[PDB]
RNA sequence: GAGCCCUAGCACAGGUGCUGCAUGGCCGUCGUCAGCUCGUGCCGUGAGGUGUUGGGUUAAGUCCCGCAACGAGCGCAACCCCCGCCGUUAGUUGCCAGCGGUUCGGCCGGGCACUCUAACGGGACUGCCCGCGAAAGCGGGAGGAAGGAGGGGACGACGUCUGGUCAGCAUGGCCCUUACGGCCUGGGCGACACACGUGCUACAAUGCCCACUACAAAGCGAUGCCACCCGGCAACGGGGAGCUAAUCGCAAAAAGGUGGGCCCAGUUCGGAUUGGGGUCUGCAACCCGACCCCAUGAAGCCGGAAUCGCUAGUAAUCGCGGAUCAGCCAUGCCGCG
């Protein structure tokens, strides 16, 4: 989970945005 | 070395600051960086005055500086000739207009900061430490005073060993913060090295 | 034609509007078992009517405002409980019994430095 | 319709500071709509106690902007007396309004 | 990692081009380990400074877009 | 070193990389607060003395 | 402990047979605090009951916990040279948490993927009297029994 | 040869050079432990003792009763801050709560009721009842948001550890004064056969993925936050509105709830490592930055001997912000819920 850039829960964590998690 | 600066300690009731002037992130900075070169420069040519307080107030190029003493004939010159020079040393960095008030303790015996002073004053004269010590808190209770207490650090009388003399009297309540206990902190360099003084005078109540 | 009770529960606030007759319950413009639904304990909050036979018989408007779900609905448990109070004065002996009444002041606890956690502390390694 | 911000470390001298201003509004102008308290902008420290090393403890210290406001209905010079200088504010600020 | 520029220094590539006029020069020793080997000014060898000393490094085009530094190693035994 | 420091750290530098701060007082690099010009000890110093308006001792 | 006897601290009837001893079993059956979540599962369980039994799952439960409290079980203790399983009587307010962790842990024992389920088929064979957890337990009670020639030392 | 600025000398500068066993200051620690004392009287040739001990009681040397002591001081408690309940003052944040217009967004007239915001007060006292007690107090019951220190802070006695720090700073001594000063460019503090501490992310189905779905709780932002448009799978790049910010922005809260997928697998668990293409900040990203997208997908199936934390909104678990700060090696710390 919090581990893998590619996820959701990925970007969460590492603050970020982008494919696997968009800002709407 | 445990124990709080009972100043800090009391800010909320008991004392107040000595700058009392607003600001924001802009230039607070600064509002300080001056406020205090101005205390620096004040504490060291205004000496012998012997000045307890130095309260800044501000409000955009005026400064209210009121420099507390007990000598305050000698800020002043013969009708004005000192305190003349110095709203100029003042204004010679500070781009700004001066004020600069002056006032005087009633009594240097419940002063803190001066009786501290003092007693750092004998020791640089070779005196005896125990003593003026014992003194100093006997001069302070005399005055009318609550209670009071007063610390040197060490390398005492010249010694290699560093100790650390202390007395006290009536009360010094400094976990009451309704106390009013002024603190003063006097230094002194000597031959073989730097003291330390505390003074404590306690006052207040309800 | 109308009652109020305010509760409070850690951050949350209830504002509890109570009318006569019904059964249905708004939240926040919403139906209640929409609100908290299938959240297994909000049939929890109305529990004070159920205790003085009201099961039914009020309408209810309510805002509800506050940090979080759960909080929310014992706010209104208070509401609810207070606001019907505020209908009776004999509503006492019997909503007191069970205390619907007592706010319950248990807030987060507050980080402290040095700890990890407000309380959990660091780890130990002596050796 | 003059509306004024007022900025202060200093929670007693603002509602004491500016609310003579208060006073010197419905007794020399009309209408008022009173003091209100802007909620408040903490800025806070935290400080490791020692000079060296000593991770755990330190200390901690704010910095609190208070912010109240004041609300009148009446641009006259019946008003603009008192308020412009009859002073009691040292720590304190002014935003002016309409 | 940039795609503006290849941000090479300056006081090396004017030594390089005023070389580029019949110039075969071995002496050229740089401390600008920070620039870009930029398309095709190869031939030469660079003496580039590892903190201690410049190194003798040829230049191949198979090793063009890489910069000085990744020739000459910073540290021993490794 | 800290003097050829205290004073070149005044300088506005070539490349604006280079501009660091440093406690105005107790002459020094690190935990600078940005708002004081002062490391957190000459600071937590100030504080105590009131020398800092409206900063206080926090509690909560 | 030193000071007080300290409270059994007093548990929210359970919002859907209204018994203690459920909310209880449930709290058991939570991980990081997720209350919700648990619930679902405890219930979810109780359904499994009926598509599965004629009788009521509350009593199911009493039952299968009944069945799981210990009634001796051995307490280690201090003597001139080693050490000594001392049998003594389990208090009741013990039974009871033994019970419902033991049932818990011989649940996620089981070899079914969704919770639920395991902590029903748990249940359904301990009033039974035939699941690990009452397995867990008489395990208990004989090596009480083992040790019986230590019973001299309870305090 | 006024000042200023140059080169040659001179008095001096400079030193994060040594000594924390010369020091100040500040900190850590036993320890928020229930203690350490003094004045006078008294006892003892004296060091000293009594007081402070004893019986009851407290969280406490907290108070009660007793007593050759009777009182004080630094402690404890209280005086201060936050969190619970209620009131007064106050209306660009609150609402049909009540009514009207609503392009149906509290948006618009309109009102502060309520919520909140922040100032000030009230409230809890063993005050009340029953039982035990000589008393302090203990156990229980009432009413009350709260009951017996309601919850969390700030606050650290006399002293101890020749504790820590001369590299924050201050300082005695000592030592270098075309160099132990200074300036720069580059390297180093990032080395890696090993070994420990503290953490992070896991080893999965009470789970993982993707979708839809306001439950907001501290803080920060005008060389900033950046809405909203468009280009790009995206990082980000254009544009570009609003806020000196209860008004605008960071901002998505995440765990949750609903739907669907995976079906027990080294897997749709886990995301290490490596190849590649890029974005940004920056003079500059080799040594040595973070970020996006494609590929690659490692060890890990819950851990020996040991061993750590926590007694309730605590532990566990889920996000949110901030300080330093160009960017960032933050999984750290300080804080929010
Ligand atoms: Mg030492
Ligand atoms: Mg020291
Ligand atoms: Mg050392
Ligand atoms: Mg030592």
């Amino acid at each position: 989970g919090k581990g893998d850039r590619r996820t959701r829960r990925g970007k969460i964590w590492r603050g970020t945005y982008g494919k696997y998690r968009p800002r709407k | 070395g445990n124990k709080i600066h009972p100043i800090g300690f009391r800010l909320g009731i008991t004392r107040d600051w000595e700058s009392r002037w607003y600001a924001g992130k802009k230039q607070y900075r600064h509002l300080l960086l001056e406020d205090q070169r101005i205390r620096g420069l004040l504490e060291k040519e205004l000496y012998s005055a012997g000045l307890a307080r130095v309260d800044i107030e501000r409000a955009a190029d005026n400064v209210a500086v009121t420099v507390h003493v007990a000598k305050p004939g000698v800020v002043i010159g013969r009708g004005g000739e000192r305190i003349r020079v110095l709203r100029e040393e003042l204004a010679k960095l500070t781009g700004k207009n001066v004020a600069l008030n002056v006032q005087e303790v009633q009594n240097p015996n419940l002063s803190a900061p001066l009786v501290a002073q003092r007693v750092a004053e004998q020791i640089e004269r070779r005196f005896a430490v125990r003593r003026a010590i014992k003194q100093a808190v006997q001069r302070v209770m005399e005055s009318g005073a609550k209670g009071a207490k007063v610390i040197v650090s060490g390398r005492i009388g010249g010694a290699e060993q560093a100790r650390t003399e202390w007395a006290a009297q009536g009360r010094v309540p400094l976990h009451t913060l309704r106390a009013n206990i002024d603190y003063g902190f006097a230094l002194a360099r000597t031959t073989y090295g730097v003291l330390g003084v505390k003074a404590y005078i306690f006052l207040g109540e309800v | 034609e109308q009652y109020y009770g305010t509760g409070r529960r850690k951050e949350a606030v209830a504002r509890v509007f109570l009318r006569p007759g019904n059964g249905k319950v708004t939240v926040n413009g919403q139906d209640f078992n929409e609100y908290f639904q299938g959240l297994v304990r909000a049939v929890a909050a109305l529990e004070p009517l159920r205790a003085v036979d009201a099961l039914g018989r009020f309408d209810a408007y309510i805002t509800v405002r506050g940090g979080g779900k759960s909080g929310q609905i014992d706010a209104i448990k208070l509401g609810i409980a207070r606001a019907l109070v505020q209908y009776n004065p004999d509503y006492r002996a019997k909503l007191k019994p069970l205390g619907f009444l007592t706010r319950d002041a248990r807030v987060v606890e507050r980080k402290k430095y040095g700890k990890h956690k407000a309380r959990r502390a660091p780890q130990y390694s002596k050796r | 319709k003059i509306r004024i911000k007022l900025r202060g470390f200093d929670h007693k001298t603002l509602d004491a500071s500016a609310q003579k201003i208060v006073e010197a509004a419905r007794r020399s102008g009309a209408q008022v709509s009173g003091p209100i308290p802007l909620p408040t902008r903490v800025r806070r420290f935290t400080v490791i106690r020692g000079p060296f090393k000593h991770k755990d403890s330190r200390e901690h210290f704010e910095l609190r902007t208070h912010n109240r406001l004041v609300d009148i209905i009446n641009p006259n010079r019946k008003t603009i007396e008192q308020l412009m200088t009859l002073d009691l504010p040292t720590g304190v600020e002014i935003e002016i309004k309409t | 990692s940039l795609k503006k520029g290849v941000f090479v220094d300056d006081h090396l590539l004017e030594k390089v081009l005023e070389l580029n006029a019949k110039g075969e020069k071995r002496l050229i020793k740089t401390w600008s380990r920070r620039s870009t080997i930029v398309p095709e000014m190869v031939g030469h060898t660079i003496a580039v400074y590892n903190g201690k000393q410049h190194v003798p490094v040829y230049i191949t085009e198979n090793m063009v877009g890489h910069k000085l530094g990744e020739f000459a190693p910073t540290r021993t035994y490794r | 070193a800290r003097k050829a420091l205290i004073e070149k750290a005044k300088r506005t530098p070539k490349f604006k990389v280079r501009a660091y701060t440093r406690c105005v007082r107790c002459g020094r690099a690190r935990s600078v607060y940005r708002f004081f010009g002062l490391c957190r000890i000459c600071l937590r110093e100030l504080a105590h003395k009131g020398q800092l308006p409206g900063v206080r001792k926090a509690s909560w | 402990a030193r000071r007080r006897r300290a409270e059994v601290r007093q548990l929210q009837p359970d919002l859907v047979y209204g018994d203690v001893l459920v909310t209880a079993f449930i709290n058991k059956i939570m991980r990081d605090g997720k209350k919700n979540l648990a619930a679902r599962i405890f219930y979810d369980a109780c359904k499994i009951i009926q598509e599965k039994t004629g009788q009521e799952p509350l009593k199911v439960f009493k039952q299968a916990v009944e069945n799981v409290k210990p009634r001796m079980e051995v307490r280690s203790r201090r003597v001139g040279g080693a050490n000594y399983q001392v049998p003594m009587e389990v208090s009741p307010r013990r039974q009871q948490s033994l019970a419902l962790r033991w049932l818990v842990q011989a649940a996620n024992q089981r070899p079914e993927r969704r919770a639920a389920v395991r902590i029903a088929h748990e249940l359904m064979d301990a009033a039974e009297g035939k699941g690990g957890a009452v397995k867990k337990k008489e395990d208990v009670e004989r090596m009480a029994e083992a040790n019986r020639a230590y019973a001299h030392y309870r305090w």
